[PDB]
């Protein structure tokens, strides 16, 4: 009398997992582009005097 | 006396003349945009005295000379004196004859085009020079002072002009010409 809400509890449960499985595959395997980066600065603290060119 | 064939620069104001050559960070020499006229009666004779004296001649002798601006609030109206500051410019005291050399010259974007177009004129009719360029006070402003976006508020002896800049580029319906400047000041 209970086969069948085993069974169809499971093709729920089954096909939700195939489904989160395939994006968290790819969400676990790389993961380069999701993070971030330095983005630093220039700030010129070697700049002791005048530049070569004729607007400095 | 240069040993470069490098442009000549002449920034002609309606007060002083500033110029040297091309590639310098200063005038070489500086004049004032002056021909004086004696409006005295001479009394001694074999005295020499001119009928006319150019850029600083016209100040050391001012005592009893009229001097007289050939630009009146940044344009050029009397050419035959422009000539004389010029000719006395390059080849008395700057050392330069133009005709060896491509001259540059300055302007308000919004100076009236004869300005322009005499002073090309003559560059090219009276001193043979091989090429010209009329260039821009905003432009030159912004060289000058190391930038590329600005806006230039020249506070001269003429006009001033009021010109923004940005990367490069006018922006001119953001053009104000108002018509004070240091001339104006000196009279008040």
């Amino acid at each position: 009398m209970q086969a069948l809400l085993g069974a169809r509890a499971k093709e729920s449960l089954d096909l939700r997992a195939h489904l989160k499985q395939v994006k968290k595959e790819d969400t676990e395997k790389e993961n380069r582009e999701v993070g971030d980066w330095r983005k630093n600065i220039d700030a010129l603290s070697g700049m002791e005097g005048r530049k070569k060119k004729f607007e400095s | 006396d240069e040993d470069e064939t490098t442009a000549l620069v002449c920034d002609n104001g309606s007060g002083l003349v500033k110029a040297g050559f091309a590639g310098d960070d200063a005038p070489r020499a500086v004049f004032p945009s002056i021909v004086g006229r004696p409006r005295h009666q001479g009394v001694m004779v074999g005295m020499g005295q001119k009928d006319s004296y150019v850029g600083d001649e016209a100040q050391s002798k001012r005592g009893i000379l009229t001097l007289k601006y050939p630009i009146e609030h940044g344009i050029i109206t009397n050419w035959d004196d422009m000539e004389k500051i010029w000719h006395h410019t390059f080849y008395n005291e700057l050392r330069v004859a133009p005709e060896e050399h491509p001259t540059l010259l300055t302007e308000a974007p919004l100076n009236p085009k004869a300005n322009r177009e005499k002073m090309t004129q003559i560059m090219f009719e009276t001193f043979n020079v091989p090429a010209m360029y009329v260039a821009i006070q905003a432009v030159l402003s912004l060289y000058a002072s190391g930038r590329t976006t600005g806006i230039v508020l020249d506070s001269g002896d003429g006009v001033t002009h009021n010109v923004p800049i940005y990367e490069g580029y006018a922006l001119p319906h953001a053009i104000m010409r108002l018509d004070l400047a240091g001339r104006d000041l000196t009279d008040y």
